[PDB]
């Protein structure tokens, strides 16, 4: 049940003496190396033409924080702060009080984007999955403070992106 | 019981506990407590004056045979007057097992380095000094392996606290690098999550 | 006062000042220590840049988040003062060129543009303006530098009648032009003087001096109006200046007299390029000025600012110009220049 | 003016040479180091970009602060910069040098490099995919190309 | 209990009811336990909540529209084990793990009800009792419970100075300070004196006592008008409650003169009652015929 | 989406924006909440 | 009463081991300014370093000097040996900290502290 | 349904838009004040409202396991409609 | 059920091992090569 | 050049990760191990879930250890592809780098699409792992070890019968075995040196007694033999994927005691005790029972272990993270004696050293 | 004899590495937590 790599006696004999002072003055393992890598020249190289085309991933990506909405206009978000519970960076900040209809509605939901870790039990933990964290990767920003969103930021990015995280959380949500 | 409870080890528990009795009655000068947890795994409460006597008989012994240091570990309980709980674990690769030898000590008393026993201690108890204050005498080169140099403190005690007490930021002033008192832009919003219903009623600590 | 700009914290990176400052020409040497000195109480400062952003990334690591506004402002234009500074509760104004372009004489750099910050500040609602000009200033002086200065000096505080007009006699640090300008004519021939460099006099004085009086001014209500006179506490001649700063930089030293008939004409001899001048004739004219005492005004004395002499931070300045053989040497190598 | 249509094709000549060429210095530190060699790995490949590794400092461009910045190396990352020649770039790759990351709250960490040294491109993650970091670099590319060094100073 | 669920059905939908402006209710949350019954009846002495109807339809309510308001009606929100009566103004507003329970003691009664303020991020959140067996069992008064909010409305933040036109407006301290002490300086006797509030503790009490006496003033007064006739306050035993809050457990006659102790310090008359109760004490009463 | 097209709502952008870093539309944070602490505000009449 | 020591009986081979500690850092003190290219004097350096000495000047036990004794040769060991930076022999000398409040009325001007 | 406060600034959803002496709108000189313009409050108001025959509704959201908990909505309040405590949707007893 | 599983008659079989083809002459062969190579140089 | 001594300062990525540990619950403070070793994440995190459940006295149903012993040898797959083509990288050869990254970007898209997150997943947690294997992922694991075994037989060809190779790892820090279990070795540092000790053999965990699989051995000590047994070990791992695809058991994901486990989401919202069950346990968390584990698995740099110390809340008294690479870089002191610089950096090749864990 | 007699105050507070700000001017509470009256246990 165990073997041993390196333990190979060579043989001793004036053939493979002869063939084994050959490989040491003839440099048959050179040859052979540069055959592989001459081997590799030929092939069709691996190289996506970013930003043409785009690397392949999956409906459960993890990407960009959003607010989602239920098909009627009204958001997701019932203030219940499960999300900056479970958190383990403790990037959400949840301040909350009845609106002007008296529901349960948040008036300070931040999602520091430079504490968080992508990690995805906000979308785990959310009971009425408000909070998704949707496919957008190319969110980079000139200026560290573009990477503290605000209850505003994720509003517009769950509106932006909600023609996307609906098919996604459609074709993921039978594994959940 | 058949799907998710774990599967009892008898046979472990068993030889653990014989195991734990030899070391008991061959050592009565330095060993405290012999206990066995219930998932198995065995523990040598002993004194910190048994530091290289005990360890030196489970490197050496023909029935111990723990060669490997896995593991030394401190743990600071803030509670006791002896506050440190120094841990070592130890692997036997011919009795196939793994052995735990747990001493104590408080800020100023020293504990005697084990190098001489095991030399992969060698950064281990440093540091516990490093991260505990654990001063460990004869030690060859005694000193901080994880903090920066001009770290005040030990990290890992419990009154020190989460955020240190100095924060590093670049100052054209100086031209330099320097160290400030820290101001935290969002505080660490500590959660007080500890439900107060008895979660397990088999190790209930008997009243006053 | 409003709920926003209380000061709160115990005056670190994070903490609230009190303070929003809008600091004009802060991209330059000045600006640079204001900035740093304002961006570790937690200020929201304001810099208005003119040239590139990358120009101005030095700036960036000075405070926490949002504390440091970037944006674009012309000097001719009155809506991007205007936009810049309604906010604000005191402007610095720290813009000066040492020397005139092809778009800007001195003129435009210190009557027009310190005219139009001053005038859109009181018509603005701003509590405190704070104006820098040179201690020689003067309105008949040889020189353009201190001509005009002194006519915007008298056009700032006519204007605004509580512009904290401060002094500094001559600045020395590190990004200077100062002892950066005295250091570096090493290899162009030998230090040329005006015989000997013996008949003027200066008194330098250090940057942090003056950046903590900057700031001793914002904080002080009792600093309205002034007109603040910052120097340092030696006085010296300029030939043992030189001394000093060749005898720091353990540097070779032979100067010469060069005189009045073609020393003012080796500006047009080396400003033939329209590049940033090594040196000009109000280069010339003012290192060859003499510091002129005002006992009368008040100083860094009167504002709570011990005053840091030459020799104690003269090799933190001048350590960037020696060779390789003393760069291992000290501070207690050098024996003191002599004051005056 | 004339002049000024001269300036501007100067401009843009050295902006795309600069743009066209970066030059980023070996520099990783934690998980995103393993991801900075995945957008150097064959599938995104940063060197179809001109983006070349160089490990000196004195002959690098752009230094990808990949990891977490601890107190123990805030000094030695702001000589590496020092000893970069302007013009110099930063680039803030993953969370904890963005802005402390999961171990803001912790004692010996430097809660984001913009403390030390000046960051141009902020890309988020913990890490960034090698699309997402290459999606910087190529920002970073779109913020050089927008520069407009001769023709300030031609107006300055 | 279990970790799952063998219902399949339709539950029930017990409707809301409207018992004040304090305890927000929501009854289909209710588990029929009845502690609304028997604090209501017991204790606060109410006699206003009942069950009606008769099985699973048994509905904890009024059957009126009627407003529960005693004096004691907030502590409802403490016992009810779930989550069908809420605080109103705390409504929505906050989450328990994240309070910061700071220990604290009340300040709207003479009673001292020992209180924990718990908070989130430097802001009071609610304001809960202390379970303390001598003062305030472990209820509070409804003004000690929902008076948070007046703590952060109208108030004073910065020094405030007359100015030329004879208008207060915001100054620094060290002219506010300057000005005091300009006027202080010139005083002596009885041209300076003090008036004492209802909130302020026995540190600054002393603290101006002291400031006071550098000018040799003892002209300090209280708004509560004290009879200083006879021993005064010299000895002690002639302006407290010398027995104890307890000491009514102990008693059986009690004579109450002139006073409305129900709202003048509610836990006190709620340990009135708990001796009327469970010691049969007989209470007299000369003063106005109160509820 | 030529064959599968996404589904419609009311309140998704009919204008997908790229990355608005740098420009004018470039997102500024703030606090979202409003006062905690009402301040007192004085009687603008004589006090006489 | 009775515990085990570290290096020393009594207080008086702990003042001996305090005092060898203070001669290594009189020794010390000109290196470190000269090889790690300062802009202190040696008069500065070596008046911080009696102010360090003077900072723990209030303990009696024996064994709390001994581990301060300890540290101080760690703080020497990572000097002599170039392992502190220009930045962590400077982090003593507090320089870019704003000059606190000493007095009770400029505390009462800035903040909530006692 | 977005209104514009007096001194030139977007009011958002929850109330907040700053003072005219309040300097924290300098962040937004030179920017623009990202605020949403799909505002919940008035998109819940264009939902008529459902009447249902039965005495105890159970509202869900829609898409059933894509929306809230499954509650149960009494409706014999016949002045006020049954509200649903999570998606703002409400119901009405048609007798 | 639905879910992800092996399909009706498992997996192929899977090759662990190493595959080093043995190319290349033998010893005599390459110096018989290399020195008649040596000796058509030299005329 | 001759090396008289080699001090290997540390802690300049030393980010306080088991203080951190102490103050968030143990859901909370799973990603934590993604992030010690970040090439052998899903290794850590089932040393970590090892741990929390023999602390919490449960067990993983049959389907989720097939597959985090599945997902542990692709992680041994990964971690032996980075030390190899790092190992060769720090001596010069540069190719095999760029040649092997291009598999190890196909299992980090095996890792996005089980997961989402391409490095740190977040997936086995305490109680078996989070989400089931998505349809479609096994046809292309599969497709992937039909491929990979010609990666490493031209690797082999590359690298292992060179002699400029040879010259560089023959004699390189020869390790003798009793001061290899002097100084705290294991993993491929002992059977390296002629130890025969593996933790899935030995101490067996959880499907690891049913799986058949070979232990490289070495002869030597030196640099070349632990090349050649994390070769093998990609070899073996590839069989263990063979053997796993060939055998994976229908059933559930998660432990099924749902007091540990959150509920699906499916019957969360329509459940009351999973409603109430997933806000305690995405709030609070679960309580663990009090005492102190030392779970020690074979992660493919050695024996990486977790020390915890619960005190019987929700959240972790300590929590003591034993590395591989700590050991093995004390270990560097006496190996790199007698040797010059050129070797130092072989050795620290051969070491496979990921300094996230070697700091915490 | 291997044991010294040490009668003097036991006092680590040049160990801890607490800055004196924090030692003299902070006012540490020792406490019971009282029950939360929310609940019962
Ligand atoms: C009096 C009249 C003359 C005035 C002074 C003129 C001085 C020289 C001017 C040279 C050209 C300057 C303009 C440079 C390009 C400006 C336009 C531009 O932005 O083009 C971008 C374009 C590539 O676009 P990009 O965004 O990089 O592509 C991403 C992939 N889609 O870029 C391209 O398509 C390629 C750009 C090539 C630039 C020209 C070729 C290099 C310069 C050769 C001459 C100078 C060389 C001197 C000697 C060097 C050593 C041989
Ligand atoms: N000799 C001295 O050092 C002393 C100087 N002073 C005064 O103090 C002030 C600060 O001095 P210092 O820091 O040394 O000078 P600098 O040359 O270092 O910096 C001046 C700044 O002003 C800006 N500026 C100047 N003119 C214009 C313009 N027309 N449009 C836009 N920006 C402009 C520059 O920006 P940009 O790069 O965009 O042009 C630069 O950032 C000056 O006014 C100077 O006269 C007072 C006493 C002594
Ligand atoms: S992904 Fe994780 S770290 Fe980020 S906000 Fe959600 S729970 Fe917090
Ligand atoms: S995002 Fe979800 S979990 Fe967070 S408070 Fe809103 S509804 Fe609750
Ligand atoms: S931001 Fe996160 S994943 Fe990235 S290097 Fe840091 S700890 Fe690792
Ligand atoms: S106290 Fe609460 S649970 Fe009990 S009867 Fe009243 S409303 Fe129902
Ligand atoms: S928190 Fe308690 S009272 Fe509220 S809905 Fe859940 S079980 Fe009912
Ligand atoms: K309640
Ligand atoms: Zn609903």
């Amino acid at each position: 049940t165990y073997k041993y790599v390196n333990l190979r006696e060579p043989s001793m004999d004036m053939k493979s003496v002869t063939d084994r002072a050959a490989q040491t003055l003839l440099w048959t393992e050179l040859i052979r190396g540069l055959g592989m890598t001459l081997s590799y020249l030929f092939r069709e190289p691996a190289t996506i033409n970013y930003p043409f085309e785009k690397g392949p991933l999956s409906p459960r990506f993890r990407g960009e924080h959003a607010l989602r909405r239920y098909p009627s206009g009204e958001e997701r978000c019932i203030a219940c702060k499960l999300c900056e519970a479970v958190c383990p960076a403790q990037a959400i900040t949840i301040e909350a009080e009845p609106r002007a209809d008296g529901s349960r509605r948040t008036t300070r939901y931040d999602i520091d984007m430079t504490k968080c870790i992508y990690c995805g039990f906000c979308q785990e933990a959310c009971p009425v999955d408000a909070i998704v964290e949707g496919p957008n990767f190319e969110f980079s920003t000139e200026t560290h403070e573009e990477l503290l969103y605000n209850k505003e930021k994720l509003l517009n990015n769950g509106d932006k992106w909600e023609a996307e995280i609906a098919a996604n959380i459609q074709a993921d949500y039978l594994y959940r | 019981t058949r799907p998710t409870v774990r599967p009892r080890n008898d046979v472990a528990h068993k030889q653990l506990s014989a195991f734990g009795e030899y070391v008991a009655e061959i050592l009565p000068k330095y060993v405290q407590q012999v206990q066995v947890s219930c998932f198995s795994e065995l523990e040598i409460c002993i004194h910190p004056d048994g530091v290289i006597p005990v360890l030196t008989f489970l490197r050496d012994h023909s029935n111990a045979q723990f060669k490997s240091l896995a593991d030394l570990t401190a743990v600071d309980i803030p509670t006791r007057q002896n506050r440190f709980e120094i841990v070592y674990n130890l692997l036997s690769l011919r009795f196939n097992s793994r052995i735990r030898v747990k001493t104590y000590t408080d800020e100023l008393t020293p504990v005697e380095s084990s190098v001489s026993v095991y030399k992969a201690a060698n950064w281990y108890e440093r540091e516990i000094w490093d991260m505990f204050g654990v001063f460990f005498a004869n030690h060859p080169d005694l000193r901080r392996i994880l903090t920066d140099y001009g770290f005040e403190g030990h990290p890992f005690r419990k009154d020190f606290p989460l955020s240190g007490y100095v924060e590093l930021r670049y100052d054209d002033e100086v031209k330099r690098v320097v160290a400030e008192p820290v101001e935290l832009a969002q505080e660490f919003r500590k959660f007080d999550l500890n439900s107060p219903w008895e979660a397990f009623p088999a190790y209930r600590q008997p009243p006053e | 006062l409003h709920h926003a700009v209380i000061p709160h914290g115990k005056g670190g990176r994070s903490s609230v000042s009190g303070i929003v400052a809008t600091v004009f020409g802060a991209t330059g040497f000045l600006g640079r220590y204001l900035v740093n000195h304002l961006g570790r109480m937690g200020s929201q400062v304001i810099v208005p840049y003119r040239c590139e952003p990358y120009d101005t990334m030095h700036l960036r690591p000075m405070g926490d988040l949002g504390q440091i506004i970037f944006m674009d402002w012309n000097g001719r234009d009155k809506d991007s003062i205007r936009r810049a500074v309604e906010h604000s509760n005191v402007v610095i104004n720290l813009v000066g060129r040492e020397w005139e372009t092809k778009n800007f004489d001195f003129e435009d750099v210190f009557v027009k543009i310190p005219q139009a910050i001053a005038q859109v500040s009181k018509e603005a609602g701003v509590e405190k303006f704070i104006h820098i000009s040179h201690l020689n200033a003067d309105i008949k002086s040889s020189s353009k530098y201190l001509r005009n200065k002194a006519v915007g000096e008298k056009e700032v505080r006519e204007t605004f009648p509580e512009a904290t007009i401060i002094k500094p006699a001559d600045i020395f640090g590190r990004e200077d032009r100062f002892l950066n300008y005295f250091a570096n004519i090493r290899w162009f021939g030998g230090v040329p003087l005006i015989s000997l460099g013996k008949k003027t006099v200066k008194q330098p004085v250090y940057i942090v001096d003056v950046t903590k009086g900057i700031i001793n001014a914002i904080k002080d209500p009792d600093a309205r109006g002034k007109t603040f006179a910052f120097v340092g506490p030696n006085r010296y001649l300029l030939f043992d200046l030189v001394q000093y700063v060749f005898a720091v930089a353990h540097r070779p030293f032979l100067p010469y007299p060069m005189p009045h008939f073609a020393y003012r004409w080796i500006g047009r001899l080396f400003e033939i390029s329209p590049f940033e001048p090594w040196t000009t004739r109000d280069k010339v004219e003012r290192i060859h000025t003499t510091d002129r005492t005002l006992p009368h005004l008040p100083g860094l004395e009167d504002l709570g600012v011990q005053a840091t002499p030459l020799e104690l931070k003269a090799i933190e300045v001048l350590r960037r110009h020696r060779t390789y053989r003393w760069l291992s040497s000290e501070i207690e190598d050098v024996q003191p220049a002599k004051t005056v | 003016s004339r002049g000024e249509y001269v300036v501007a094709k100067l401009d843009d000549l050295i902006n795309w040479a600069r743009r066209s060429s970066l030059w980023p210095m070996t520099f990783g530190l934690a998980c995103c180091a393993v991801e900075m060699m995945h957008m150097a790995a064959p599938r995104y490949d940063m060197d179809r970009f001109g983006v070349v590794f160089r490990a000196s400092p004195r002959q690098s461009d752009v230094m990808i602060v990949a990891g977490t910045l601890t107190n123990k190396m805030a000094p030695a990352l702001r000589k590496v910069y020092d000893q970069m020649p302007e013009p110099r770039y930063v680039v803030s790759m993953g969370s904890c040098a963005n802005g402390g990351g999961y171990y803001h709250y912790s004692y010996s960490v430097v809660r984001g490099c913009d403390r030390i040294v000046p960051v141009d491109i902020y890309v988020p993650g913990c890490p960034p995919t090698a699309e997402a970091l290459l999606y910087g670099i190529l920002q970073l590319q779109k913020k050089i190309k927008r520069e407009k060094r001769l023709r300030i100073w031609y107006r300055r | 209990g279990s970790d799952r669920s063998r219902f399949l059905e339709g539950k029930r939908a017990v409707e809301d009811k409207n018992i004040g402006p304090l305890v927000k209710t929501i009854m289909t949350r209710c588990i029929q336990c009845t502690r609304c019954i028997r604090f209501a009846s017991e204790i606060a002495g109410v006699d206003d909540l009942g069950t009606t109807g008769r099985g699973n339809d048994m509905q904890v309510g009024t059957y009126i529209e009627k407003m529960f308001m005693s004096e004691l009606s907030g502590n409802i929100i403490d016992i009810c084990p779930v989550g069908a009566l809420t605080s109103k103004p705390y409504a929505f507003t906050a989450r328990p793990w994240e309070t910061r329970k700071t220990e604290s003691i009340d300040v709207m009664d003479a009673v001292g009800s020992n209180i924990v303020v718990s908070t989130r991020t430097g802001e009071v959140m609610r304001i809960l009792p202390r379970m303390h067996e001598d003062i305030n069992e472990e209820w509070i008064s409804d003004k000690t419970r929902f008076a948070y909010d007046g703590l952060k409305r109208q108030r004073l933040t910065e020094p405030m100075v007359r100015n030329e036109k004879g208008l207060l407006t915001h100054t620094t301290w060290e002219d506010a300070l300057s000005r005091v002490a300009g006027m202080l300086q010139s005083c002596q006797g009885n041209d300076v004196a003090a008036i004492a509030g209802g909130l302020v503790d026995a540190e600054a009490l002393i603290a101006l006592k002291d400031l006071l006496n550098r000018v040799d003033s003892d002209t300090l007064c209280t708004e509560e008008v004290f009879p200083t006739a006879g021993a005064g306050t010299d000895l002690r035993s002639n302006y407290l409650l010398n027995t104890t809050i307890a000491g009514v457990e102990e008693a059986d006659v009690v004579l109450l003169v002139g006073t409305n102790p129900r709202f003048e310090a509610p836990l006190f008359n709620a340990r009135i009652r708990k001796s009327w109760l469970h010691n049969d004490l007989k209470v007299a009463l000369i003063g106005s015929p109160v509820d | 989406p030529t064959v599968k097209p996404p589904t419609a709502r009311k309140f998704i952008w009919t204008n997908h924006k790229f990355n608005l870093s740098g420009t004018p539309q470039q997102y500024v944070p703030y606090s979202t909440t409003r006062k905690k602490i009402q301040e007192w505000v004085p009687p603008s009449t004589p006090y006489k | 009463t009775s515990v085990k020591p570290i290096f020393s009986r009594d207080m008086n081979e702990a003042k001996r081991r305090v005092r060898e500690l203070y001669r290594a850092w009189y020794r010390e003190v000109p290196n470190t300014v000269h090889l790690f290219q300062l802009d202190i004097s040696v008069k500065q350096g070596r008046d911080k370093v009696r102010e360090m000495f003077k900072k723990n000047a209030h303990v009696t036990d024996p064994r709390v000097v001994d581990l301060l004794v300890i540290k101080g040769k760690m703080e020497l060991e990572e000097t002599i040996n170039v392992w502190k930076q220009r930045t962590h022999v400077m982090r003593f000398f507090h320089e870019t900290e704003a000059p606190r409040p000493k007095d009770f009325l400029s505390k009462f001007y800035v903040g909530h502290d006692p | 349904g977005v209104r514009t406060s007096p001194t030139g600034e977007k009011v958002t959803h929850t109330g907040q838009v700053y003072d005219d002496e309040d300097y924290r709108r300098v962040r937004f000189v030179g920017r623009q004040k990202e605020v949403n313009e799909n505002f919940a409050i008035d998109l819940i108001a264009e939902q008529p409202v459902s009447q249902v025959g039965s005495r105890v509704i159970s509202c869900d959201g829609g898409g059933g396991a894509l929306g809230h908990p499954r509650v149960y909505i009494n409706l014999d309040k016949e002045t006020k409609t049954g509200t649903c405590g999570y998606c703002g949707l409400q119901f009405r007893q048609q007798h | 059920v639905k879910q992800d599983m092996p399909p009706v008659g498992g997996y192929g079989p899977i090759d662990y091992k190493r595959n080093l083809p043995r190319r290349g002459l033998s010893g005599y062969s390459m110096f018989a090569v290399g020195i008649g190579a040596l000796l058509f140089g030299y005329w | 050049e001759m090396v008289r001594k080699c001090d290997p300062h540390i802690g300049l990525l030393h980010r306080g990760t088991e203080k951190l540990i102490e103050y968030k619950t143990y859901l909370q403070a799973l990603p934590y191990f993604d992030r010690l070793d970040y090439v052998s994440m899903m290794c850590n995190e089932q040393a970590y879930s090892l741990a929390v459940e023999k602390l919490l006295n449960i067990q993983p149903p049959p389907r989720a250890q097939w597959i985090r012993v599945l997902f542990g040898e692709i992680t041994r797959l990964l971690n032996h592809i980075m030390a190899v083509t790092t190992h060769a990288l720090d001596i010069g050869a540069m190719t095999p780098f760029f040649w092997m990254f291009e598999e190890r970007e196909k299992m980090f898209e095996f890792y996005e699409r089980v997961s989402g997150a391409r490095m740190h997943a977040a997936y086995v947690r305490p109680g078996g792992v989070h989400q089931d294997l998505p349809l479609g992922l096994m046809d292309d694991i599969y497709e992937f070890s039909k491929n990979f075994s010609l990666r490493i037989d031209e690797l082999e060809e590359m690298l292992t019968n060179n002699r400029i190779w040879r010259n560089r790892t023959v004699d390189i820090g020869v390790v003798t075995a009793e001061d290899a279990l002097n100084y705290g070795f294991s993993g491929v540092m002992l059977r390296g040196s002629g130890i025969q000790w593996d933790l899935r053999k030995t101490q067996p965990y959880d499907v690891y007694d049913q799986v058949e699989f070979d232990v490289p051995i070495g002869s030597r000590g030196d640099c070349y033999d632990r090349y050649l047994c994390r070769v093998e070990e990609m070899r073996q791992s590839i069989r263990i994927i063979s053997q796993c695809l060939n055998k994976m058991p229908p059933g559930e994901i998660k432990v099924d005691d749902a007091k540990v486990s959150p509920p699906k989401r499916a019957e969360m919202k329509t459940s009351m005790e999973s409603l109430i069950h997933h806000f305690k346990l995405y709030t609070e968390g679960y309580q663990v029972p009090p005492g102190a584990t030392y779970t020690a698995i074979e992660a493919p740099k050695g024996e990486f272990g977790v020390y915890l110390v619960s005190d019987g809340s929700s959240r972790p008294y300590r929590c003591k993270i034993k590395a591989p690479g700590f050991a093995h870089l004390a270990g560097l002191d006496k190996m790199s004696k007698g040797h010059m610089l050129a070797d130092v950096v072989a050795i620290i090749g051969t070491q496979d050293i990921v300094f996230g864990e070697v700091d915490r | 004899t291997q044991l010294i007699t040490v009668d003097e105050k036991l006092d680590i507070t040049t160990l801890t590495g607490v800055p004196e700000e924090h030692i003299k001017t902070r006012k540490a509470r020792i406490f019971v937590p009282a029950r939360n009256n929310m609940q019962s246990g």
